[PDB]
RNA sequence: GUCGGUCCUAACCCGACCCGUAACUCGGCGUCGGGGAAAGGGAAACGGGUUUAUAUUCCCGUACCGCGGUGGUAGGUGCGGCAACGCAAGCCCGAGGGGUGACGCCUCGGGGUAGGCGGACCGGUCCACAAGGCCGGCUAAGCGUAUAAGCCCGGGGAGUGCCG
RNA sequence: UAGGGGGGCCCGACUGUUUAGUAAAAACACAGGUCCCAGCUAGCCCGAAAGGGUUUGUACUGGGGCCGACGCCUGCCCAGUG
């Protein structure tokens, strides 16, 4: 038989690569044996739009001349100071450990582990929340319901990331949504297997009809799994 | 302006139905209103790129919302925050 | 005031702009009588009160003084421009 | 500062309105009181402080704005920063 | 027109010869005119030119006699009382 | 010497080391080093003539860049303007900052130029006279010179508003 | 140089693409509707391995399927296979 896009994605060609050359560095925090308590003090100086990220940056000038890319938190000027640090106020744009963050404040860019650079609640519009602090663990409450734990000497930042309400205007054409999946190169368009044929996908024929239930096992081996993978439901409730 | 329904959208003509014109205008109209700069507390804030807001007289640049300045979510940190 | 007879004083603009200066006289609500006595390349001559800084250094004068005299009082001040 | 004052002086007395103008008697001499916005350019307030410490002259913050400051008066624009030169049958001056 | 003369970086002129044969003359152009750093506004007294144009012109008529040409005059007389408040302790 | 290659980097590629492979002229991450555009970036020349066949390349005439020198001055040890700014306004080495290089699609106005039209006149030709039509009436780079728009400086001191 | 026009029905909403060389269509795409997997050393994929693609990315995201603008609607069965 042929290939699925699923199997040519895997391979790592111009057609299915991400143009990263196009887009602005990417955005850690700091390393960590630069910061043991010395609460890093900056000044904004730029705010920016990114072709990769879903969300606009900011351009930061710390007092050691270097210079950083952060994620904007939501009403962040030009001209602001934020802290990066333990001892650091708590406002909108500053980074502290978990530990040091009450229960109640909505949080943004968390570490997995502590020195990682930023895994969590990266993307435009999103906000986390403080659950509990224990001495052992932090509970969070992410964008999805996930109640997860972390280990109190990871990072966040305090705030809300900004570019929310995106998907409330439509996109109306179909040239507009050539041009914001030629911005990173999405498949678009998309064909369907049911119009396919039979070498080119599971479904696939002169009948374009399945005939055979669209639900596939987790053990199913690749070329295979399409539709509706383990699905413990489906239908509408 | 001289039509009654529609607004913004009236440039796409008969096409792409309702629902879809109504939204646009509607969206577009809140976005293209004058807004209030939170430094000078006068109306001349517009937006510059998605995400990017800028007031024209007193030069106020700051991040917000993709069609407003802000947000509900946004502006409940604001006041948890002050609280704490 | 922040500017009177005997104040010391920063050119802030020009080409003599940051050297200290001493303001010997006044002409009008925005023109004064500027000089450095000596001490540095800074003649005596006409100035808008914008374009000088004032600082709380001062110097026991008399309105409308040389500069043998303006200067002086300075070594009694202590004050080096 | 006290609406009730501030247009007692007004009518009664004599001001002058105006973030150029305060800087200027700030400078050289010749108000009683100088009045300045909370939201008012840092530029302006950090001279204003400067110039008036220098010379011996009172300060007020208003904690509002120049919006309000314009609105309290009867003007239509902004007013970042006032001088009060004289006041008649005002007790604007127990403010400072 | 030669194929790199048709790049529309050339700023094409044409102009007519003593002996009648109407030329075709190709400059390149001018860049744009100094910035202010804390502004991005133009400066004056520093003139628009290419290296060549620049090369041939003395220092002093390359930009003003006053200290940060780098800068608009409101943000050099801000530099200044900076410098000047806080040189007092 | 002045046109272009030769220089810079882009998307991308190769070599060495490294890891894998029974092995390799095969496969690959990272570090290092190097390449990659005769339409992207980018020191500098224009007219006339000459040959059977070349010419911004040869000849005439008038010029410009980059390295190195000789000799004098500016300056080191100088000024004018409230200011914006105006100036010949010191030398060798190294570092750092700032600008320019350096940027999309659509639309409008203003100032100019190539090119064309008309009328007069001076020469030549067409036209049975006359009236009339056609042809010619040229001025390069370079050097020296200034105002628009935009932005700024100083004075001035405004709201049933005024300026555009 | 320089449009023939009007009244009814079927299919597809539209602009777009297609069998280079007998099929330009009622077929493909599209905007929008809904469903499934995944909290990241994830989910899905290449490969003999090392290592890699999505990833200079993090649920307003990535991936995998069906219907196909807008308008009114979308009824009963989990015994069978999954
Ligand atoms: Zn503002
Ligand atoms: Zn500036």
């Amino acid at each position: 038989g042929k290939s699925l896009i699923q199997q040519r994605r895997g391979k790592g060609t111009t057609t299915f690569r991400a143009p990263s050359h196009r887009y602005r560095g990417a955005v850690r925090y700091v390393p960590l044996n630069l910061v043991q308590e010395r609460t890093l003090r900056g000044v904004v100086e730029e705010i920016l739009h990114d072709p990769g990220r879903t969300a606009p940056v900011a351009r930061v000038k710390f007092e050691d001349g270097t210079k950083k890319l952060i994620i904007a938190p939501e009403g962040v000027l030009v001209g602001q100071e934020i802290y990066i640090g333990p001892e650091a106020p708590i406002a909108i744009g500053n980074t502290l450990p978990l530990a040091k963050i009450p229960e109640g404040t909505y949080v943004y860019d968390i570490e997995g582990v502590p020195g990682d650079g930023g895994k969590y609640v990266r993307a435009g519009g999103t906000y986390a929340l403080v659950v509990s602090r224990e001495k052992d663990k932090v509970i969070v409450q992410l964008p999805s319901g996930e109640l997860k734990a972390f280990n109190p000497m990871c990072r966040a930042t305090i705030g809300v990331v900004a570019g929310g309400g995106r998907l409330e205007k439509p996109i109306v054409k179909a040239g507009k949504a050539y041009y914001i999946a030629k911005a990173r190169n999405r498949f678009w368009p998309k064909p369907r297997g049911v119009k396919m044929n039979a070498v080119n996908h599971p479904h696939g024929g002169k009948e374009h009809h399945i005939g055979r239930p669209s639900t596939v096992s987790r053990r199913a081996p690749p070329g295979r799994k399409v539709g509706h993978i383990a699905a413990r439901r489906t239908g509408r409730r | 302006g001289r039509t009654t329904k529609v607004g913004s959208a009236g440039r796409f003509g008969p096409r792409y139905g309702l629902k879809i014109r109504r939204r646009v205008a509607a969206v577009e109209a809140r976005m293209k209103q004058k807004h209030v700069c939170p430094v000078c507390g006068r109306k001349a804030v517009r937006r510059i790129s998605t995400g990017i807001w800028q007031c024209q007289k007193c030069g106020a640049t700051f991040a917000g919302g993709a069609y407003l300045p802000t947000t509900p979510a946004g502006k409940v940190a604001k006041r948890v925050t002050a609280s704490k | 005031p922040a500017i009177e007879v005997g104040r010391i004083a920063v050119v802030i603009a020009g080409r003599r702009a940051g050297q200290k200066v001493v303001v010997a006289d006044i002409i009008d609500k925005n023109f004064v009588l500027v000089t450095g006595a000596g001490l540095n390349k800074v003649k005596r001559r006409r100035m808008n009160v914008k374009h000088l800084e004032p600082l709380p250094e001062r110097v026991n004068i008399q309105r409308g003084a040389s500069d043998e005299e303006i200067k002086a009082a300075l070594e009694g001040a202590g004050i080096s421009l | 500062d006290f609406a009730f004052e501030l247009r007692k002086v007004q009518d009664t007395g004599k001001i002058v309105m105006g973030a150029k103008k305060s800087i200027h008697l700030a400078k050289v001499g010749g108000a009683k009181l100088i009045i300045v916005a909370r939201n008012a350019r840092p530029d302006i307030k950090e001279d204003i402080y400067y110039y008036a410490k220098l010379s011996g002259i009172p300060v007020y913050e208003f904690e509002g704005t120049s919006v309000e400051l314009g609105t309290l008066l009867g003007r239509p624009h902004t007013v970042s920063a006032l001088a009060v030169i004289d006041p008649g049958e005002s007790k604007i001056l127990a403010l400072a | 027109m030669k194929p790199m003369y048709r790049s529309r970086s050339w700023r094409r002129k044409y102009v007519r010869t003593p002996g009648g044969r109407t030329v075709i003359h190709f400059e390149r152009r001018k860049p744009k005119v100094a910035h202010c750093a804390m502004c991005g506004r133009p400066l004056n007294g520093v003139p628009r030119g290419r290296p060549s144009e620049l090369r041939k012109l003395p220092k002093t008529k390359k930009r003003p006699e006053r200290p940060y040409p780098n800068l608009c005059p409101s943000c050099m007389r801000k530099v200044m009382k900076a410098q000047v408040r806080a040189s007092i302790t």
